[PDB]
């Protein structure tokens, strides 16, 4: 805000704030995997951590 | 179909308020030390040349 | 490229920037620099880069 | 909502219940009145009451 210069008996004026906005829409984020049951009994026999 | 929600138009939530800009408040004030007075004009003389 | 990419940000001296990312086949062209002997920051690498 | 009669082998089907949303905007309301200094006076110089 800008000050004003004002003497005895002179009018003490105003001025005004600039406001403004930000908006977010959320939004949802997913992934998938496709692992046969036949995998994953590999993946705990030998011993390869593919899975973990 | 199924409850959605979109009929049901949700409010939010407030990040809060930020100032855009870091405050530019002053300069005479680190150059020069400010020597306060009383109330009324001041003067002061000057003697110039040799 | 990238100081005066910063100059856009500082140039008018408004915003501050604080923060920066870049991609791994750019950090590489950013040549490997530091300051020589004589400036009191030797040692420490003029940019970004990779390797540091 | 309401439900079916279910048989051992049909399909249990589902019901169509539509929800919906109100908003009600704040409303100011304000009853003014002035009085006199002398009535406020007679009010407390009389044990009136009135004021209260």
């Amino acid at each position: 805000p800008r000050a004003k210069i004002v003497g005895e008996g002179e009018v003490k004026p105003s001025a005004s704030v600039d406001v403004s906005a930000f908006t977010a829409q959320p939004i949802k984020v997913v992934t998938q995997q496709r692992v046969s049951d036949e995998f994953m009994w590999a993946d705990a026999d030998y011993r390869l951590g593919v899975l973990q | 179909d199924f409850l959605s929600v979109g009929k049901l138009e949700l409010p939010g939530s407030m990040i809060g308020a930020v100032r855009d800009r870091a405050i530019d408040s002053g300069v005479l004030a680190k150059l020069s030390p400010e020597q306060p007075t009383i109330f009324g004009p001041v003067k002061g003389a000057v003697f110039s040349g040799v | 490229d990238l100081v005066k990419a910063v100059g856009l940000i500082a140039g008018a001296g408004l915003q501050v920037p604080n923060g920066v990312a870049l991609d791994p086949a750019f950090s590489f062209a950013l040549s490997t620099e530091v300051y020589p002997k004589g400036s009191p920051l030797a040692g420490q690498p003029m940019y970004p880069a990779a390797g540091f």
